[PDB]
RNA sequence: UUACUGUUCCCUGGGAUUGGCUUUGGGCUUUUCCUGCGCAGCUUAGGUGGAAGGCGAAGAAGGCCCCCUUCCGGGGGGGCCCGAGCCAUCAGUGAGAUACCACUCUGGAAGAGCUAGAAUUCUAACCUUGUGUCAGGACCUACGGGCCAAGGGACAUUCUCAGGUAGACAGUUUCUAUGGGGCGUAGGCCUCCCAAAAGGUAACGGAGGCGUGCAAAGGUUUCCUCGGGCCGGACGGAGAUUGGCCCUCGAGUGCAAAGGCAGAAGGGAGCUUGACUGCAAGACCCACCCGUCGAGCAGGGACGAAAGUCGGCCUUAGUGA
RNA sequence: CAGUGCCGGAAGGUCAAGGAAGUUGGUGACCUGAUGACAGGGGAGCCGGCGACCGAAGCCCCGGUGAACGGCGGCCGUAACUAUAACGGUCCUAAGGUAGCGAAAUUCCUUGUCGGGUAAGUUCCGACCCGCACGAAAGGCGUAACGAUCUGGGCACUGUC
RNA sequence: AACCCAGAGCUAGCUGGUUCUCCCCGAAAUGCGUUGAGGCGCAGCAGUUGACUGGACAUCUAGGGGUAAAGCACUGUUUCG
RNA sequence: AUCCCGUGUGAAUCAGCAAGGACCACCUUGCAAGGCUAAAUACUCCUGGGUGACCGAUAGCGAAGUAGUACCGUGAGGGA
RNA sequence: AGACAACCUGGCGAACUGAAACAUCUUAGUAGCCAGAGGAAAAGAAAGCAAAAGCGAUUCCCGUAGUAGCGGCGAGCGAA
């Protein structure tokens, strides 16, 4: 239908380029989150 | 074309819904010539409903 | 095959797979600022409210100039110079002071915000290669597996939805009588003839029309008589308007033809809307479906002094289950 | 280069799904009406219709392209005698058949007319052009060689006669 | 647009065929509509069954009509004067 | 409406959720997104009994004897 | 693991035909093919019916009923 940007809520075990600072709160898209973040062990997905 | 289905009306016809015994609003139809005559017409003609001669008119 | 309905190849948009940074930019904004020639006039009257208080040395009136809008009437505004004023019911005006202040409208601006669109990159998705390199008992320059690299890259591919589009493909349709060929023509209704003095009746037999028209060409009350000869009269003539005698239905009647119709159904005038609602004994015509006529009754009217007439039209075509 | 196809173009019109400001309806906590056996308005929510504007290709639009589909006309009048028409007028088209060929595997009338071959020729050869209805890559016109090709004539030869 | 099998006893408003006896009655080939014309629907005209009926065959009278004949009063047509 | 699937979005937990033929209110009924379960019912390559207004060699099964045989067909198949 | 008449479940899934043509519809979710399992299979323990009165998993038969409905409202299809 309309396209509804996914919204993924993160945290950050590193640092990383216009992101910011280890051990940073965020919000971000399921593409860049899954594809880039996660294999790398960048970033973690948050659900507490 | 030239000549036409023309829809008479009563004008004292209240489309409300009536609290009288019948009820409803009386048209006739009948034709006309749009050209010789541009006057709407008029006509007394007889209403089921008002139960009196009255008068109707025309619709667009 | 430019018959119909579709399918497919293929092209193009949304969605999904699908991300990052940057720009540029169309439409809405978030503070906040620009902006208005009814006339009476201190004069390019913003509507509505708090409304006798405001704006000043965190430095105005007034002249020197820079800018922009422009109905060159004037408006906002930067610099400098200047130094104690621009002010209110002060009277007009539907609406008040440029003393001030709030949500805002006419359009403009600016930094900030949503969504595209667009162009540019980036690399990690995804695509493509590799006698690059590992690998088991041994190979995989035998397809492939892992790693690495190289080139592309959020395009493309794949899926879904949408528009376009190939007889490439599929299913089908393509009347009857012509002269039992093409070809164009004909196919319903109405009138006359054929049709044999009830009605009905065929032929690719003989003649024609209709697919409407009129708010009066309907209703009614009341008055009238057309056409054709001959004669008189300025133009005016065969023929216009007027007068008169003779023939008496030969004219007319929205349109075919037939049958009707002369103090008329033909021509005119006055008033109108019965070109109504509810119906209906009985008849005609009839395979059915349709079609036609209608006395009479009630309501509420039109015309007429009244009697009475009026449910479209002199009748028969003007239509479609 | 009008029609059709194909290619290229991007300014305007048209243009789906889908978005979407915004309106609009049903219901209804409730609020009033009412000598009839009821009725009228209505918050939030939920549900429904409509929807300005945004919205690609394609089409309409503009240009090219015949060894792409195809197409390549009429009417008049005129010259030392009859005649004919180089030359003019007009009409209509996108444009009006050029070179070469032509009674042809194309010619209807038609056994056209002429010439030749035969004692005699509706076939055959050459030429005229009045091409019903040739014509240029659905090629036009030539052409040596070739053909169990089609078609006319001749010598030799024969029971084909 | 192969063959074999199956749907399949496809479908055929078409053509062919449809078997014992006696008794009684007995047509139609017309109209209307039809993608209809060699089909079918209804009507017309069979059979059998009931309900009402009183006719039929003759005879005379009465109605309306516009044919045959006839005519020139109208509409055309036509010859001569 | 109820039911079940492609593409995309995407809830609520009993103060709920679903159903009652668009939808809303009220009331009634029910508890989806985990499984498994006998009987009553269908059938005859057959087995054992039984009956037959069933056949009697052109019949009854194609087949009362080499019968799916002989023969035919490249083969599927046909078939006395 | 393969074999297995019919029945059964799932998957693919026609056409002649009917409609006096045909396209929606019918034929028919039939045949056929493929896969699977059993003596039966499937279904099955209410997110169900119903209607203000009540029922109490599934299947099968009679009936409701050729009813309500569906339908180029045609041919036909047809519940609870
Ligand atoms: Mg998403
Ligand atoms: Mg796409
Ligand atoms: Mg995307
Ligand atoms: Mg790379
Ligand atoms: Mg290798
Ligand atoms: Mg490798
Ligand atoms: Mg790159
Ligand atoms: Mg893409
Ligand atoms: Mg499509
Ligand atoms: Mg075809
Ligand atoms: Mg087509
Ligand atoms: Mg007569
Ligand atoms: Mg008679
Ligand atoms: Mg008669
Ligand atoms: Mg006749
Ligand atoms: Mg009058
Ligand atoms: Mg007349
Ligand atoms: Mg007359
Ligand atoms: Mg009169
Ligand atoms: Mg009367
Ligand atoms: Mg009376
Ligand atoms: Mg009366
Ligand atoms: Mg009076
Ligand atoms: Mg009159
Ligand atoms: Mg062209
Ligand atoms: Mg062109
Ligand atoms: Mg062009
Ligand atoms: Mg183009
Ligand atoms: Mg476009
Ligand atoms: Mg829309
Ligand atoms: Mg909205
Ligand atoms: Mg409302
Ligand atoms: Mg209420
Ligand atoms: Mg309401
Ligand atoms: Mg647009
Ligand atoms: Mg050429
Ligand atoms: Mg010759
Ligand atoms: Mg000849
Ligand atoms: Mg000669
Ligand atoms: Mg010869
Ligand atoms: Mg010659
Ligand atoms: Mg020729
Ligand atoms: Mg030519
Ligand atoms: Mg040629
Ligand atoms: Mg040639
Ligand atoms: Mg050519
Ligand atoms: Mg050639
Ligand atoms: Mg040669
Ligand atoms: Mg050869
Ligand atoms: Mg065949
Ligand atoms: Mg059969
Ligand atoms: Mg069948
Ligand atoms: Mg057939
Ligand atoms: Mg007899
Ligand atoms: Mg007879
Ligand atoms: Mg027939
Ligand atoms: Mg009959
Ligand atoms: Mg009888
Ligand atoms: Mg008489
Ligand atoms: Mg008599
Ligand atoms: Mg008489
Ligand atoms: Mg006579
Ligand atoms: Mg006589
Ligand atoms: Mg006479
Ligand atoms: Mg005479
Ligand atoms: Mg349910
Ligand atoms: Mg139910
Ligand atoms: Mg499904
Ligand atoms: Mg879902
Ligand atoms: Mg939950
Ligand atoms: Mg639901
Ligand atoms: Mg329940
Ligand atoms: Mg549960
Ligand atoms: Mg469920
Ligand atoms: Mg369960
Ligand atoms: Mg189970
Ligand atoms: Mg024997
Ligand atoms: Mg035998
Ligand atoms: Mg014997
Ligand atoms: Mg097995
Ligand atoms: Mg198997
Ligand atoms: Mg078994
Ligand atoms: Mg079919
Ligand atoms: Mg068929
Ligand atoms: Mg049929
Ligand atoms: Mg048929
Ligand atoms: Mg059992
Ligand atoms: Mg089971
Ligand atoms: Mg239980
Ligand atoms: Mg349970
Ligand atoms: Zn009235």
């Amino acid at each position: 239908q309309k396209k509804v940007k996914k919204i993924r809520k993160i945290i950050l075990k590193e640092d990383i380029p216009d992101l910011g600072k280890k051990g940073q709160l965020l919000d971000v898209r399921a593409g860049f989150l899954r594809n880039f973040l996660l294999p790398l062990g960048k970033a973690e997905v948050v659900t507490p | 074309d030239v000549r036409v289905k023309v829809i008479l009306e009563c004008t004292g016809c209240v489309r409300k819904s009536v609290n009288k015994g019948s009820r409803g609003v009386s048209r006739y139809i009948t034709q006309k010539n749009r050209h010789n005559t541009p006057s709407r017409l008029e006509l007394r003609k007889f209403c089921p409903y008002c139960y009196k001669h009255t008068i109707h008119g025309e619709i667009k």
